[PDB]
RNA sequence: AACGAGGAAUUCCUAGUAAGCGCAAGUCAUCAGCUUGCGUUGAUUACGUCCCUGCCCUUUGUACACAC
């Protein structure tokens, strides 16, 4: 499970997203919009949560072959999302379509 | 001293120093009940219901709101609470209730009907006297004694 | 001497004298400035008749209350009520009168213990 | 879902009714003729508009 | 193709009790259960329709009220479910006098009549049985009423004779994805089914035929597996 | 039991719907 | 093309006054960081009973707010929210830990969903109001429930005991304290999103009530 | 061994109130196992209704008009 919580301040766990019981790899926040993480695991399933609704994934981003450990955004479209698995195959999803299979 | 009307002018009403509150008609030219005190206090000013049923006048003396029915001549209470005396009072012609300038720099609101019996005060900075309020029923205008004439609101 | 006035401000037990002069435009509360309110939420409540009325009419006054008695919050309504009073009582004696009106409305439009203390007197039914 | 906001024209009064249920006369917002006879539950006064699930059911006596 | 979970040792089920109003639950409440005390002088017994009777006779209750052998086989029918092994369930007791009975998920009831009797004499005079391990206190006397200690978003039915007869399969699978089903079954002997009433709202049967209390709640449990698919 | 104004409406209800029953008989005949 | 020049000396204090003080005697700020402007309530009839139409500057005017029978209409609720705080034994007569728990509340909120945290809070509350309601009748032991409709000022009411008592019964005995669930309270139930407490009995509520009209 | 915020059943309470916090005094009765004052913090919810339970009043309007 994933934990978010404000800088400069251990003190207050801000949220605490349960992932997939597999460990989570890379948890990055989206570049332009400012309310929206994206998260890997071992489970090879990036998953996309709003913060609003820290329980249920937005966009279960599936179609990964193996292992995906690093994803990154791409700073001109907000609905293309660059993911990265551990076999090559480097995935480029989209978010506002059904979000299943890369373009 | 005060002389206020009630219900389309037909009856009339008077407060004098000489004990009494005096209503009166105006077809028949005689006066209904000469309503009086428990001992014959003053009176300064007179304020009716616009529905003919209760008289109320204030005084330089008691400084308590005596209250009385038209129907009879026997009076009901003393909205006391005031410290000096009551100088002018008003009904309101929509809410009904009454609202009492007084010398103790302080309005107070009197909800006499209808099982409430609830007093609301509305301090003001000086010595006010000579209050008036408008036929809407929302409004207080009140003159204080250090020159400025203050307008409030009844419910708010 | 130079223009001065003092007013007075009450809250349950709190007592605040506040003297207003002509000057460079400071204010101060028990020798400290108003920067160091010790309440530190309410800090803004005694901010808040320096912000209805525009800064640039503390410009030229200066402020110096003393406060003793009371709690931290019965503190903070006694300031805020002895600035505001020692605000408009300088403008009703030296300064325009129609400025002391407009600072005046502007006080009573907002919230009405900013001039005058509501004494919280008990009421038997 | 069709709620309707219905303006308070007079709260009744010396009618049978529990505590804490006051009959009040509604009137809605889509025209200024239609009055309905509702039933209040929490402390209503004049001249508050005020939401109704449905539109139609004549509210009697609470008895 | 989907990955599998991390972890896929089995592991023990959550205990659901009225702290947590959260999860999708089943509520089993035997409500009107005849289960009170009195002083024998020298000793303490459960009333009883079969044991002593005279005594009743002098209470002025009639005997046949007095029956928590009933309220007894439906607590061994239904805490040994396997729903109770899969932890999805907890079961309340609303006894006739108003006392409002919780009965954790994981206690072990008393098999023969007079140990349930002994533990249920000291139950409403110290108000909580404590654990042997020392965890947790088993059976939890708590505050009336019962739909305050019912889950939040919550479904309401009682079992009785006049009601229609739906599939217990049809009925769960109707109900949402988070509402807990609360069924209110009837602990007493032979009367009236306006227990509760007015907690529930429709009336819920299982069959045209008579069914006792301890069949009634095993019928419906049974299908709550068949339809929970555990 | 009742209450004044929940008399009179079953008195207006039990009238009326007599009144009203006459009214189309007689339009019937 | 027109301009109305007020100010003309540079206005300059001798004690220093913060510039994050000095920016805000334009707009009046809650908490000297959100706007009460453009904070509009979406859902009707609560307006008059939700009153963000004057602005403050911190949740804490204790007026005569009990004394008048509708005085409680004119309450910002903001301040309406740290006065019903208080339901409990333990924190009873402490309002600047309350005043500081909805400052911690109103930040998460803002941080979370970037629009303004009381506009959320203005929407969470119009949401969560039980807009039918049930009540019993005598009738000689006749206990049958009955739907009644409910005043605006008591759908104001049961919202904020509502959100307030979601905040402390998540927070009960948790990891989370009660400024951390009062956030999540407030933005699920401004969603309507069903797995705040608030929401979740505002469809119970009515739904007993659509069980017998 | 008892004990994780307390069952049924009951009691009290409408604004500087409930509740929380300390300080002081020990007033010809009473009080040290406590009593009485004085301050700090300071809310929710009715503020309507006679539907239930009670309690009382009235049933010639006589107190001068009009109205009823």
């Amino acid at each position: 499970l994933v934990s978010v919580y404000d800088s400069y301040n251990p003190r207050t766990i801000l949220l605490s997203i349960n992932a997939s019981t597999h460990p989570t790899h890379v948890t990055k926040f989206h570049t332009q919009d400012n309310k929206i993480l994206a998260t890997a695991s071992d489970d090879r399933v990036t998953r996309l949560w709003d913060i609003s609704n820290a329980y249920e994934p937005q966009l279960e981003l599936t179609g990964a072959t193996d292992y995906v450990r690093t994803l990154s955004f791409i700073p001109a479209a907000p609905h293309l999302v660059a993911t990265g698995s551990y076999d090559g195959l480097i995935r480029l999803y989209d978010t506002r379509s059904s979000g299943s299979t890369p373009i | 001293t005060a002389v206020q009307f009630a219900k389309r002018g037909q009856v009339m009403f008077s407060s004098s120093l000489d004990g009494t509150v005096r209503a009166w008609d105006l077809i028949r030219y005689r006066n209904f009940r000469t309503f009086t005190g428990t001992e014959r206090i003053q009176f300064n000013c007179l304020a009716v219901d616009p529905s003919g049923e209760v008289v109320c006048a204030g005084s330089l003396d008691n400084f308590d709101i005596h209250v009385w029915s038209v129907q009879t001549g026997q009076l009901l209470d003393a909205l006391s609470g005031h410290e000096g005396p009551v100088s002018c009072l008003s009904f309101s012609q929509e809410n009904s209730v009454l609202a009492s300038a007084s010398w103790d720099k302080t309005i107070r609101i009197w909800s006499i009907f209808g099982r409430s019996q609830q007093v609301e005060p509305i301090e003001v900075y000086s010595d006010v006297l000579a209050l008036s309020m408008r036929p809407d029923g929302k409004e207080v205008a009140v003159s204080t004694l250090k020159g400025q004439i203050s307008i409030f609101n009844i419910e708010d | 001497a130079v223009p001065s006035v003092q007013t007075f401000g009450k809250k349950k037990s709190a007592t605040a004298v506040a003297h207003v002069k002509a000057g460079k435009g400071l204010i101060k509360v028990n020798g400290s400035p108003i920067t160091l309110v010790e309440p530190e939420i309410l800090r803004f409540k005694v901010y808040e008749p320096l912000l209805l009325v525009g800064l640039d009419k503390f410009s030229n006054i200066d402020i110096r209350v003393r406060v003793t008695g009371g709690g931290h919050v019965s503190q903070v309504y006694a300031i805020r009520q002895a600035i505001a009073k020692g605000l408009v009582a300088y403008h009703q004696k030296y300064v325009d009168e129609q400025s002391k009106n407009e600072l005046k409305k502007a006080f009573t439009s907002y919230d009405r213990t900013l001039l005058i203390a509501d004494s919280r007197r008990p009421e038997p039914k | 879902t069709p709620v309707t906001l219905a303006k308070v024209i007079k709260v009744l009064g010396r009618t049978g009714s529990r505590g804490g249920v006051t009959q009040v006369r509604v009137e809605f917002l889509e025209d200024t003729s239609r009055t309905i006879v509702r039933n209040v539950k929490g402390p209503v006064r004049e001249n508050d508009i005020l939401v109704l699930m449905e539109s139609e059911r004549e509210a009697r006596r609470l008895r | 193709q989907k990955a599998l979970p991390a972890s896929l040792v089995p592991q023990a089920p959550p205990v659901l009790t009225s702290k947590d109003k959260i999860t999708k639950r089943m509520i089993v409440v035997l409500a009107m259960a005849s289960l009170e005390t009195h002083k024998i002088s020298d000793k303490y017994v459960l009333l009883n329709c079969d044991d002593h009777q005279g005594l009743l006779k002098k209470m002025g209750r009639d005997i046949s009220e007095a029956r928590p052998d009933i309220t007894h086989q439906c607590l061994l029918t239904l805490l040994d479910s396997p729903i109770n092994k899969a932890g999805k369930l907890q079961v309340y007791i609303q006894t006739s006098r108003g006392i409002l009975i919780e009965v954790n998920p994981t206690v072990r009831i008393p098999r023969t009549f007079k140990r349930f009797s002994g533990l249920m004499v000291q139950l409403l005079h110290k108000l909580s049985i404590r654990s042997v391990n020392s965890e947790e206190k088993l059976l939890k006397v708590i505050k009336n009423p019962i739909t305050d200690h019912l889950p939040t978003k919550c479904r309401k039915v009682t079992l009785s004779f006049d009601a229609p007869v739906i599939r217990v399969q049809d009925y769960i699978e109707k109900l949402d994805d988070d509402e807990s089903i609360c069924v209110f079954v009837g602990a007493m002997a032979r009367g009236k089914d306006n227990f509760a009433d007015e907690y529930v709202d429709e009336k819920v049967g299982l069959s045209n035929y008579p069914l006792s209390a301890s069949v009634a709640c095993s019928k419906f449990c049974h299908g709550a597996e068949d339809a929970w698919n555990i | 039991s009742l209450k004044a104004g929940e008399r009179l409406m079953e008195a207006l209800d039990l009238g009326i719907a007599e009144i009203e029953g006459l009214e189309a008989y007689n339009r019937d005949m | 093309d027109f301009e109305v020049v007020e100010e003309f000396t540079p206005v300059v204090l001798a004690t220093p006054i913060p510039e994050e003080v000095q920016q805000a005697q334009t707009e009046i700020k809650l908490f000297n960081k959100w706007s009460f402007e453009e904070v509009e309530v979406k859902d009707a009839s609560l307006v008059d009973y939700v009153q963000v139409r004057q602005p403050i500057f911190v949740a804490h005017t204790a007026g005569r707010y009990a004394n008048k029978r509708f005085r409680k209409a004119q309450c910002p609720i903001i301040e309406r929210l740290t006065n019903s705080l208080m339901m409990n034994g333990r924190n009873n007569g402490k309002k600047l830990k309350a005043v500081r728990i909805i400052k911690h509340t109103l930040d998460i909120i803002n941080v979370l969903t970037d629009q303004n945290p009381i506009q959320v809070v203005v929407d969470a509350i119009t949401n969560t109001g039980p807009r039918e309601d049930t009540t019993r009748v005598g009738g000689g032991g006749a206990a049958r429930r009955q739907a009644v409709d409910v005043s605006p000022l008591r759908r104001v009411n049961q919202a904020i005991a509502l959100l307030t008592i979601g905040a402390r019964e998540a927070a009960f005995r948790n990891i989370k304290t009660i400024a951390e669930t009062l956030a999540e309270e407030l933005i699920n139930a401004a969603k309507g999103s069903s797995t705040s407490y608030a929401i979740k009995k505002k469809d119970e509520l009515e739904r007993v009530a659509k069980s017998n009209r």
